[PDB]
Formats: structure tokens, C-alpha cells, sequence
């Protein structure tokens, strides 16, 4: 449980910065804040472009470049990263990108640095069945391309993992009344986007 | 009748450790470097149009 | 899961959940039966049958 | 055979577990080891021998 608290604070940076959602309930954050997926640089997968992941990444790069910004990074949904890594040559049937393995840990692709996670889909969080922002209509974000220097962030303050013994810290009822305990950790991120044009997304909707 | 371990109702052995499915990590923490920041809203200067 | 909170928004809880899983235990036997005359044949001729 | 083994790894990864091992029927292991390149007709995996 102590270990799992830290990775939940880590994952939140992507749900905030990419999707603009509160990770717990999965609903959109209330201010309509700047989010990477605000970008009009969308490439939409049609049933013919679907099954060609590398051609979707290059199309998305091309939109960042004709906004006069040079991309340096790529983010992939781990499912689409597998579909890229296993992409077959359309007549010889060989793998196009054998160095990608099963696509679980793609460190770089084309000229770009890369990272891969389910958070790029919005994770399980965005489809939370009662309240998640994508539970009914889902913009299926497969990948994000951009100048990731244009997303600016840092840890402004941190509260390390600590034990709560008293009061009702979550609304469920008092800890001493119920002979319970809680552990809490917190972090506060500054986040800012210098242009939405610095980013393009690969999506299916 | 023959005596069998069925009659003893013996408890199961607990095996150490927890089995877990892995969690996808932050992409933004790897694609964008963290800048040192003081607590509060930051402001950044942008060029809107060239001469 | 993490939750995003305002300056005095009410903080909520989200906790890990666990379950156990259980083994079975299975006993396996092989038994092979032969005549005394086979043991004598094997050990007098060096047939190697009982080693196989 | 290789695209079927690949397709099966895809299912384990989309359940968020990383597969480490493969178990093959000896008839299917032979169909894999003898699989031919679709335009050149050469063996894809000549290093697998008969696949045993």
C-alpha cells in the first residue's frame, strides 16, 4: 500500500496534463483548463489507416512541423505501442520494427524520444463506469506527438507518506470512533502549456 | 473406518509476498523535464508575431 | 487513485483492494508388475529391461 | 504460426501481465520451424531445425 501511493501521485501528472481529468472519479476538471488534447492538430484513424501505426505517427509529426514547431517526443498507449512494434510488411510479412520487441518499453522511435503507458488512453480512470469522462463517448487517443519542451511543470511542494490517527480525514467516519487508520501522501504540481500547436494527437472517433 | 486427513480440517499455508499486475508510469515525467518552481502560478513570455 | 483538490476542497479516500488464491495438492503414482522369471532373465543375459 | 504466437502475446499484455515463456505442441513447433517466407519461399526460422 505504501508503494502504490507513490505511483498514483506519479500517474496523476498525465491525467491532469494530457486529459484534464480528476484521476479518482475520472470526470473532467471543472475550470476547462489547458490540456494537451485541446490541440486542433488531430490525425483521425479511418478503417484503412487503422493497422498502420507508423503512418499515423508521421502524419501527426507533419502537423506539428507545419505549425512551425519541431517535435522531440512521442507518447503511446501501451496497446498501440504493441500494434506498432508488431506491424508487418504488407507483402513480405516480416516485422517492420523488430527492435521494438513487444512495444512495452519503446525508448525512442523515428528521430523522437518516446514513452509508453495506459495513461495516454486516460487509463482505467477515464472510463470509470458511473462518472469517468469517456464512459459513454470515448475519443480513443492512441498517441501524442509534440515538442514536449512546451509542456512546463514542476513539484512546487511535496508531503511524504504519513499516518493519520484522528478525526474523519475522508468523510467515512472518525478514525478513533471506528478503530481505523489512514495513510496519506500529497504533491502539488505547477502545470502550463506554452502552445497547443506544439502537440498533435492520434485518435479514433 | 480408516483415519484420513479430511477429519483434521488443516489450515492452508500462507506463502510470502504479493502478486500484482504492473501500473503504467507517467509519460510527462519522461518527455518533459521538471523545472524547479516556487509555490504559485508561473508566467511565461511568448512571441505572438514577428516584425 | 490520486484525487485533485482545491485550496479547501474536501479530500476523499481510495484504497488498495486484495484477495487470496489457493493451490491444490495432487498425488501421482506409477506401478509396474513383472514375473520373477523376467528378473532372472534380465540379470543373467544383461537385457537392461529393468533399467528401462 | 508466428503471427498466432504474436497475437496470443497481445492478449496477455492487454491484461497488463508481461509473458516470459512459450509452450509448444510438437506438431505446431514443426509447422513454425518449417514456415516459409511468402514471396521468396525460403525458411523464416532455419535455426529452429525440425522444431523438436
Amino acid at each position: 500500500m505504501a508503494d502504490l501511493s507513490g505511483v498514483a501521485l506519479g500517474r496523476a501528472l498525465d491525467l491532469i496534463g494530457i486529459h484534464g481529468i480528476n484521476p479518482l472519479t475520472g470526470a473532467a476538471l471543472a475550470g476547462t483548463p489547458p490540456k494537451i488534447i485541446d490541440t486542433t492538430n488531430v490525425v483521425e484513424l479511418t478503417t484503412e489507416t487503422l493497422g498502420l501505426p507508423d503512418q499515423a505517427i508521421e502524419a501527426a509529426v507533419g502537423l506539428v512541423l507545419d505549425d512551425s514547431i519541431s517535435p522531440n517526443g512521442l507518447a503511446l498507449d501501451n496497446s498501440f505501442a504493441f500494434k506498432l512494434a508488431t506491424q508487418r510488411h504488407p507483402t513480405t510479412g516480416q516485422k517492420l520494427y523488430p527492435e521494438l520487441g513487444f512495444g512495452t518499453d519503446i525508448s525512442g522511435f523515428m528521430s523522437l524520444g518516446a514513452a509508453v503507458s495506459d495513461t495516454v488512453r486516460g487509463g482505467p480512470e477515464a472510463v470509470t463506469p458511473s462518472t469517468g469522462a469517456y464512459r459513454t463517448t470515448n475519443p480513443n487517443i492512441k498517441a501524442v506527438v509534440g515538442d514536449f519542451s512546451a509542456f512546463r511543470w514542476g513539484v512546487q511542494a511535496n508531503i511524504p507518506l504519513t499516518l493519520i490517527e484522528y478525526g474523519d480525514p475522508d468523510g467515512s467516519g472518525d478514525l478513533q470512533r471506528k478503530n481505523e487508520l489512514a495513510i496519506r501522501a500529497e504533491v502539488v504540481y505547477g502545470v502550463g502549456i506554452l502552445s497547443t500547436d506544439a502537440f498533435a494527437v492520434v485518435r479514433d472517433a | 473406518a480408516v483415519l484420513k486427513t479430511s477429519s483434521f480440517q488443516l489450515p492452508r499455508h500462507l506463502v510470502p509476498g504479493v502478486w500484482q499486475k504492473a501500473q503504467g508510469q507517467s509519460v510527462l515525467a519522461r518527455l518533459s523535464n521538471a523545472e524547479p518552481q516556487e509555490f504559485g502560478e508561473q508566467q511565461y513570455m511568448t512571441l505572438t508575431a514577428p516584425p | 487513485r490520486g484525487e485533485v483538490v482545491g485550496e479547501s476542497a474536501e479530500k476523499s479516500e481510495s484504497t488498495a483492494t486484495f484477495a487470496p488464491v489457493t493451490s491444490l495438492v495432487r498425488k501421482v503414482q506409477v506401478t509396474q508388475r513383472f514375473s520373477q522369471e523376467v528378473k532372472w532373465a534380465d540379470e543373467s543375459r544383461q537385457l537392461g529391461v529393468l533399467q528401462t
